[PDB]
């Protein structure tokens, strides 16, 4: 009882209305070869996307998980077998994201930008 | 004037002011709004044994401040048994004499390769394009091989050679002096290359390993192959035009910098042998080479070195060592065997008089056919520079 | 012999930015200025032409 | 124009504040964390610096006790080598605002870049006097054999101001609610050991007994560089003004989709004035020294290109700057005499056209540049 | 106006610039000539301590001392090997007197090698070992030793010393004006003997050359020295007279050394900066009892302000590493160097400043050797207002 | 010690320029002037009676040693002999 902790980690983040517009990114991914980098630290820098809000990610025809993490967080939204779906994502200026799943597949991947609230088409 | 003869406030006075203020003002402008571009203009492939002179014609583009010429070759041994050993002076003697011939066909600088390879040695601090060696874990050192030669090419093996040139026009990448403007529809511009023959790239034991490549037993049946070669142009782009054309130091593209080379004769040993600077030359480097027969020693064939001039003799005479400790501060290494710098570049030799500043070696013991092979490195000034005219289309 | 218009030789100056020229303006630039569009036409026309 | 009058006029008035900071203040350096952690618990963490003065720059300094536990084989050190043992920096002002968000392999070689020399290294000589590795500031065992221990050790200077005669970059942490931050991601036993055909990037050491190499320990030592002791005036404090609104930062990236014999435009963001370039080819998990390289360029928006070079000639300008040569795979192209700021002159691009392209192939691109609010 | 602490501060701002505007007027206008003074070779068992007279030439800015030495190794069958320090002992003192009697400099030999290597940013015209197929290298041996000297064998030894005056080359602060009809300058010179420079093994071998277990038995045969005069000619002459920075020529560029003894393991040792000199580095070495460790007997080194506090206080190995940021090497195995040259350290400004060692082992008979390098000025000290 | 530890003893003014620098031999040869023979070993006499020294900033006038040879726990005695005026007279009655 009562065990205080050492170190935490404080981090900024992206919650705002882009005075850009709405703009989603698609990024189609293609595991059962390794773990998969996306960066889009050169859509931020040469003028685009501001900053990766919310998630879709598309999981109908897969049938295991698919995994999200960011690497200056350490999120690491874990989407379900069957199921699509609207998460929203702690992400910074840095906007890098390691996919990964279990075997296979291809997944339609939103990279969404503003900020849409957490649903999942089947429960359970 | 105590040392100098010119006492550089009094040679200040025999130039125009109000010019250098002009020029200093249009180097600043020239400097500000221009653009550092490196280009590729030409690229050739031969055989020595047909051709080996060859003019290259470099582009009629903005202000050209240097040239850098990679050269590349193959070299065939051919002997049965015997192997030969590289040089002294190497793979800088790929290049035996470089030409070059300004827009108004002035004559810019002319000397040989080791000539040119020691001058970019003494300009840098450093080697040229040279990797020293670390202690460091990291990988760092010979990876791409800048300049490269093989020690030794045995009895019927094949050595690659590389080699980069730094042909100056301008002095520095800040001081514009020595470039020339070629923004011209048509130049009498051109870059005259020399380059290793058979004949004087190998040498036997017992010649004279000057101009030569690689020395040993093995070097009356070594060939080349191919020396192909690249030319890269340095030249700075977009230039300020203003009202009446380009905005243009005037005095810094009508000064020449130039890079002769000579040889001298006549050396008896345990006297001076004084070698004459130049009248009306801004000198700003000597290179001594100590040609004794065919043979380099490293500094136990001379009493001293010095500098002498008319009035107040000696501004330095050192030892051997202690000439070479005052090198050593400035290119963190010494030259090869029997090379010798004299460095002159915060006061530089401008004189009024032939022999009134001199270069002198005392050698101790002199060969048969002993000369000094002189390579000096100046300013100088010939020309006026009006401005210029325009087009006009109806 | 001046001009208040000539920028130097026209088809050495015509594509040149001027002399600070961080980012360069457009120079018109009824939803902005019309009379100010109509003389930065008439001054760079005389620059071209020498009064 | 009459605005760049003032605009010049600004830049007198912070260059004589320059130096009046840097002639009358005092250059402290105090160490501000040091920790010991085993890398299979926690690799991230954060660093509280102090908020004092003009801060210019941290210290880093990791040590590590790789173990390979392996039966018979050995494991050898990569290229990179003790350079993956910080595996990012990330830098906040004390406003929250990010600076520095680079890696460790590319924190070294601008630590090279900006010495002249490879960065904290004794060169050989031929002195008589016992100089040279004495102290063994940066350090790595070659090879740790089987069911031996290596001790590493390694420095990393993280960049605030641009040099020391030069405050611009610094940044000023006198501020009440100040939230300076500087973390650190450190190897774990997953990214610093590579079998033998895998990718030796991030890796320190990679060999037929790597799988079981682990780590027994991290030691981690932040040193903070600033200048204390500020001139103090009538109307407060004599400061550099747009020399502590202007940020120095140092990026990293990784692109991909490069085909043989075609260019490959990386895009230079038109906000910044870039410094310098590092460009990694990683050709699939393997490194070569130019020999999958047609040519590298720095292209402008029309067609134009600036240094359109070949892989050796590319290396002779790198070797006039730093005295050696970058490991194999690496290039770097300078720009520090006219930054490129592609605001003021169209858009500029970084090209490579390989020869070579295997599977899996990216190119890993390091940034350094100014940026401000102008 | 009207203040006599205000009014000695606005003719200090007049006399400095004034100061600043004659110095480059001097490094425009004259020519630097460099010019031997003296030669001689001397036998160690007879004599080693000489004096050398500069020429009264112009405004002198330093000497070069090339040091040339034979040892011949007379034992049977055992060999010598070459100490840390190697041939920079081969001067024991270089003491240099001013025509005023101002002492100038007062090193060892080992102290004046250090501060000409941290001057330079490398070890002391020394050759870099490079890449290159062109032979450059190591040719003319301008340092060089032998590292073994075996039974019966002869090692030629060559070392060159810069023995500054003015501070730098742009800089002529410290420099002697010799060009006005004044007393002789002394230039006073220990070498090395047959009692200093060969120690067995087990002895201290700080100020030896070389150590080994046939160094009872080792001589020198000759040393030969020869002193170089670096001075600036033609000076420019004004209106008033000779145009002269008048209190850069009125300054000293010193470089003392010293010691201090009584080390208690994991207690602060302070060695205080005494006087009110404006000192630009420091070099430690820390003789553990005639042992020379690297760093792993020293548990912190730093520097302390008035008010206890360190302004900076680094670990042994970090210390080193801002040694490598400057010189690209390492100092020897027991030398510690400290840069304070872009800000002086002055205990006039922020009070009393000292220097630290934490030491982690200590042997019988350890002491620290100290050497300085400071600026010397006279310093004007008005009255404030009140005097009682 | 009878000397051999000092390097000289001098009396400097504006903490940079000597006034009496001398080595312990001259130094013990001025005082034989004063009091015909030597103080005893490590005492060390400085007569200014005919012209007293008087500064009116601290430290204006300094006594320098600079010795050769140093032990631990080395301290260095210093005795004073002195004018002082009082801020009026003496109030005789």
């Amino acid at each position: 009882m009562a065990n205080q902790q050492i170190g935490g980690s404080t981090v900024t983040y992206n919650g705002a209305i882009p005075m850009g517009g709405p703009v989603a990114i698609n990024s189609v991914i293609e595991i059962a070869g390794t773990e998969v980098l996306v960066d889009l630290k050169l859509d931020y820098a040469t003028g685009k996307i501001s900053g990766v809000q919310t998630l879709y990610i598309d999981l109908r025809d897969f049938l295991g998980d698919v995994t999200v993490t960011m690497p200056d967080t350490g999120q690491r939204i874990t989407a379900r077998a069957g199921t699509q779906g609207y998460y929203p994502v702690l992400s910074t200026n840095l906007m890098k994201f390691i996919v990964s799943a279990t075997i296979d597949g291809k997944f339609p991947m939103n990279f969404i930008n503003f900020p849409i609230a957490l649903g999942v088409w089947p429960s359970g | 004037a105590q040392v100098q003869q010119l006492t550089p406030a009094q040679q200040a006075a025999l130039r125009n002011q109000q010019a250098m203020a002009a020029n200093l003002q249009a180097r600043q402008i020239v400097l500000q709004q221009s653009y550092p571009v490196i280009q590729q203009v030409e690229t050739q492939t031969f055989d020595p044994a047909n051709r080996s002179v060859f003019d290259v014609t470099p582009a009629n583009v903005g202000i050209v401040k240097g040239f850098l010429v990679k050269v590349t070759a193959a070299i065939k041994n051919n002997h049965a048994t015997e192997a030969v050993a590289l040089t002294d002076f190497g793979p800088a003697n790929l290049v035996q004499r470089v030409i070059y011939y300004d827009p108004d066909n002035q004559r810019h600088t002319e000397t040989s390769g080791w000539h040119l390879h020691f001058v970019n040695t003494a300009k840098q601090g450093a080697p040229f394009l040279s990797s020293m060696v670390t202690d460091s874990p990291i990988k760092y050192g010979d990876v791409m091989n800048v300049i490269d030669a093989p020690a030794t090419i045995a009895a019927g093996a094949t050595g690659e050679l590389t080699m980069y040139y730094w042909v100056p026009l301008a002095y520095s990448e800040t001081d514009l002096t020595g470039a020339v403007l070629a923004n011209v529809p048509q130049s009498k511009q051109r870059l005259k290359l020399e380059f290793a023959n058979n004949n004087t790239a190998f040498a036997a034991v017992g010649a004279n390993p000057l101009e030569a490549i690689y020395q040993g037993a093995g070097a009356a049946d070594c060939e080349f192959e191919e020396i192909s070669y690249t030319v890269y142009q340095s030249y700075l782009d977009q230039l300020p035009v203003g009202q009446n054309g380009y905005i243009l130091p005037l005095i810094d593209l009508s000064t020449l910098y130039n890079l002769e080379n000579s040889a001298q004769a006549g050396l008896t040993p345990n006297v001076d042998f004084v070698v004459q600077y130049a009248n009306l030359y801004r000198y700003l480097s000597t290179i001594a080479v100590f040609d004794n027969g065919g043979s380099f020693n490293a500094g136990t064939d001379i009493n001293y070195l010095s500098q002498r001039t008319a009035n107040f003799s000696d501004t330095r005479k050192l030892d051997p060592k202690t000439w070479a400790a005052q090198t050593r501060r400035r290119i963190a290494t010494d030259f090869p065997k029997g090379v010798y710098y004299c460095d002159n570049r915060d006061k530089p030799i401008y004189t009024l008089q032939y022999g009134n500043v001199g270069f002198v070696v005392n050698p101790k013991t002199v060969n048969q056919n002993a000369r000094l092979l002189m390579g000096y490195e100046y300013f100088t000034s010939r020309t006026e520079l009006v401005n210029a005219g325009t087009i006009s289309t109806t | 012999q001046v001009a208040s218009n000539w920028e130097g030789p026209p088809y050495m100056t015509y594509n040149q930015p001027q002399a600070g020229s961080v980012t360069l303006p457009v120079a018109g630039y009824i939803s902005s200025q019309l009379n100010n569009y109509a003389e930065s036409l008439n001054d760079y026309l005389a620059s071209q032409a020498g009064v």
